[PDB]
């Protein structure tokens, strides 16, 4: 069928699966664990399947895919049956990644480009957003994701700072994370976390948090750098997964739904599986 | 063409920084990884290892039934989201779903014993009588059932030696005092038997025995043996530090036998059950890697199990999450021995990750319950209830489950999440509703999928439209004026023409809404289609009332949208209408 499966992720009621391939086809799938029965296919765009996502249940099951095309044709099905239902096309320059934001977050729409270039938008069935757009890295940013969760303003007016966080990583080794400002034009830059030697690759926030924020930064400098956020809202500090270099060329490396078991796609066709270990580094379960 | 864009595919691939094959690491549902292959689909020659759990116990739903009527979930008022905070959880819950011979069924068993009571028939005449007793009778189960573990081993040896005297010994390192004198008698051996009547206490007066007695033979004597003169070590109160050590008996005899010893015999009444294995420790500590020792430690090091927890998992120690899990949360919640509110989110973590990837979903929400902290409890109540709720109700045994003290309004909007990817708007809109979000169902008939009771309903007797009309009767009207503004729209239209309000202040107000209305949802699926129906419903309606022929409600039918046949209708009967007038002389 395919002879090589790139990425391939799920829906949010475990039924459906979009496969990334690279002959530009987004074949949608139906999970059965290895055997998927094939319901549709979607060609329709230039050069590689980067990223597909599936929208959080209550903005549709829309289904947004980038190519090397550096636009974002979304799709939906329209009558039980795949259209597209929208277009996008602010930055082109191969579009890297493209992915939906949680439920309190709202139906904001990531993209990511490799102009050292990032938008921000909002999915309308009436149109019209309002281009927003901030800066993130310099020589491109090859993924990016959604920040852990929303936050709570206090006082009368809640939704102030931080709220909506943007994590990016772009080729030039630094990995942040923002701070949607409204007193300042462009989003106040964090703290850049240089500790990379070579491009960054895939990063991904922990969905569980005890006292500390993880953030799995891949890079081709074959090590994860793994981001401790101290208290949480503290510094990030230096927290090695593995100290050495693996001989193994990672890619992504993708947090499961509970717990701090981490997937690391090594270049041997052999996905270790770590958990924090004894001490405050990193040792292998599989 | 074809042949150039092989090359340019390669080019592509090297300048942004892939080589080799990509793999991924994606956690799915099942929480397996999948990986490329020539049949490849989303995952082929899975690299996931087998889940860590393989307790008996963890994949019956029997011991999960059994666990409803033990512990009863509840909820603080803090987060309204469960965050269970009593326990009714003893460690003799299982014990007889794995084996007796097993270290499993003895981890359970032993903690029972050790940190809650094992309480009397009565009730003591002083509470210091109670308490005292209390503890003895901890020991006193446990000195023999250590004895019985060890069986085996012991009596191996004492088949294998046929010398009286060293059976005789071997004997005693289980409670087989009796039977020791028994064959020293017998072997014409008094001097064994005169040692042996003196077993099961000590004393200052014994301690004073041994000293002398060892001083005296290896002084005025030629000197005894050299295990008779550890056993002059082993009563005057520190054989591994005495002067003969026995820290060289390890190597024939387990951990537990060389605790076993200090246990029964040295200091056992100057000393607490807690202080005595715990000078045992520092005259010689257990190995490490024992999952079943390592309680005894934490046992004996008091409410220092934080301190000695952190050190002894840097040493090698291996225990399973549904342990740690199950102690840090009982303990606490009785009080025999409390925790942190930070190693019992840790613990809760960990148990519910494996019970996900072990394919165990009633087990991974329970467990879950247990966690402290208002957002984390949160959290992950709200994502296992979304996910599906059809396994929820696979039994009726998961729904005294889930509906004992799990929010009913969390039960009803997972359904709704559910019923947007099924394509089922229908019920979604009911679920919504009752899941005390009002203001979301509105948005599901008229965002998604236009009402069927103004589209599909019968013409002829109207009976669907009135089920649309009734079922806003059952919904709020005590707060109406805050949820409706699409629902409202249907509701002014239902009362002027199914009840027949035919007043020209509510036509108006309805038609001037009904554009705005008519503005946003003219391009929305199905929505759309229901807007026409409505439409040729008003403008039927006012005939048939009599139509008030002035000037101003000529307007008022051309600014509510008109069809394909209607507008050429109109014009063609005005010249009739005429015509009609001058006909009759």
């Amino acid at each position: 069928h395919n002879e090589l499966i790139h990425d391939a992720v799920l829906d949010y009621y475990g039924k459906r699966l979009a496969t990334c391939s690279s002959d530009k086809t987004i074949k949608i799938f139906e999970v059965e664990g290895e055997t998927h029965k094939l319901i549709d296919t979607l060609t329709g765009h230039e050069g590689p399947v980067w990223r597909v996502d599936w929208a959080h249940p209550k903005f549709g099951t829309i289904l947004a895919s980038c190519s090397y095309d550096g636009k974002v044709l979304i799709w939906k099905e329209e009558n039980g049956r795949w259209s597209q239902i929208a277009v996008h096309a602010v930055h082109s320059a191969s579009v890297n990644s493209v992915q939906w934001a949680p439920h309190e977050y709202g139906p904001l729409l990531l993209v990511a480009s490799s102009d050292g270039k990032v938008s921000v938008v909002e999915f309308k069935e009436n149109g019209t957003t309002s281009p927003i757009i901030i800066d993130a890295h310099a020589i491109g940013v090859n993924s990016a994701s959604w920040a852990p969760a929303t936050i709570e303003e206090d006082g009368e007016h809640n939704g102030t700072k931080e709220s909506r966080k943007f994590v990016t990583g772009g080729a030039d080794n630094l990995v942040k994370i923002w701070k949607y400002n409204s007193d300042a034009q462009t989003y106040v830059l964090e703290s850049t976390l240089e500790g990379h030697s070579d491009w960054v690759r895939d990063v991904a926030w922990s969905p569980t948090v005890l006292l500390r924020s993880y953030l799995a930064s891949v890079s081709q400098d074959r090590t994860c750098i793994i981001w401790t956020q101290d208290n949480e809202q503290g510094p990030w500090k230096k927290t090695l997964l593995k100290e050495e270099k693996f001989p193994d060329v990672l890619w992504r490396a993708s947090w499961s739904l509970s717990g701090n078991v981490l997937a690391l796609s090594g270049g041997d066709n052999k996905v270790t599986l770590w958990k924090e270990n004894l001490e405050g580094k990193w040792e292998p379960a599989g | 063409e074809c042949n150039d864009e092989i090359d340019n595919a390669k080019l592509i691939m090297k300048e942004r920084r892939f080589t080799a094959s990509y793999t991924f690491a994606k956690f799915s549902t099942g929480s397996m990884l999948l990986t490329k292959d020539i049949v490849g689909k989303s995952g082929v020659s899975i690299k996931r290892l087998p889940t860590e759990l393989q307790r008996k116990f963890l994949f019956d739903d029997v011991y999960l039934d059994k666990e409803i009527e033990k512990v009863t979930i509840e909820a603080r008022k803090s987060n309204p989201y469960p965050q269970i905070s009593e326990s009714s959880l003893l460690f003799k819950d299982a014990l007889d779903y794995m084996e007796k011979t097993s270290s499993d069924y003895n981890l359970w068993k032993l903690s029972s014993i050790l940190f809650d009571p094992v309480s009397y028939p009565y009730k003591t005449d002083n509470d210091q009588v109670k308490m005292a007793l209390l503890k003895k009778e901890r020991h006193c189960r446990l000195t023999s059932w250590i004895v019985s573990q060890i069986g085996p081993e012991i009596e191996e040896k004492i088949r294998n030696s046929s010398n009286e005297i060293e059976q005789i010994f071997l004997y005693l390192l289980l409670n087989d005092v009796v039977r020791a004198s028994k064959l020293a008698i017998e072997s014409k051996n008094g001097h064994l038997s005169v040692l042996i009547s003196y077993l099961g206490s000590n004393d200052p007066r014994i301690r004073d025995l041994a000293e002398l007695q060892l001083q005296k033979w290896s002084t005025g004597g030629c000197s005894i043996d050299k295990n008779i003169s550890k056993i002059y070590k082993l009563l005057s109160g520190s054989p591994f530090e005495g002067l003969f050590s026995l820290k060289e008996l390890e190597s024939e005899f387990s951990w537990l036998c060389l605790l076993n010893l200090t246990l029964c015999y040295g200091q056992i009444d100057e000393y607490s059950l807690e202080s005595l294995v715990q000078s045992h420790l520092d005259k010689f500590s257990l190995p490490y890697d024992d999952p079943i020792g390592v309680i005894f430690q934490l046992y004996a090091a008091n409410e220092n199990t934080e301190k000695l927890y952190k050190e002894v998992r840097q040493r090698t120690n291996a225990l399973d999450v549904q342990f740690c899990w199950y102690l840090i949360q009982t303990l606490r919640f009785n009080g025999t021995r409390v925790f942190s509110k930070e190693t019992s989110d840790e613990a809760t973590f960990a148990f519910a990750a494996q019970l996900e990837f072990a394919q165990l979903h009633g087990h991974s929400l329970f467990v879950s319950c247990f966690l402290n902290d208002d957002k984390a409890a949160e959290d992950t109540i709200k994502r296992l209830v979304m996910r599906e709720i059809t396994l929820l109700r696979a039994s009726t045994n998961d729904h005294i489950l889930n509906r004992l003290k799990i929010p009913s309004q969390l039960i009803f909007n997972a359904q709704a999440l559910k019923d947007r990817y099924e394509g089922n708007y229908l019920s979604e809109v009911q679920n919504l509703l009752l899941g005390s979000s009002y203001d979301l169902a509105e948005m599901a008939i008229v965002t998604s999928l236009g009402p069927r009771l103004l589209l599909s309903n019968n013409p002829v007797q109207n009976n669907e439209l009135k089920t649309l009309r009734e079922i806003l009767n059952e919904f709020p009207d005590s707060e109406r004026d805050k949820w409706s503004v699409s629902i409202n729209v249907f509701e002014v239209y239902l009362k002027l023409v199914l009840d027949n309000v035919e007043t020209q202040e509510t036509i108006d107000s309805l038609i001037s809404g009904m554009k705005i209305f008519y503005d946003q949802y003219k391009h929305c699926r199905e929505v759309a289609a229901c807007c026409n129906v409505m439409s040729q419903e008003i403008v039927s309606k006012i005939l048939e009332k009599n139509n008030p022929s002035i000037g101003d409600s000529k307007a008022k039918l051309l600014e509510l949208p008109l069809g394909q046949p209607e507008k050429a209708y109109l014009r063609g009967e005005f010249a009739q209408d005429l015509m009609k007038c001058t006909y009759k002389i």
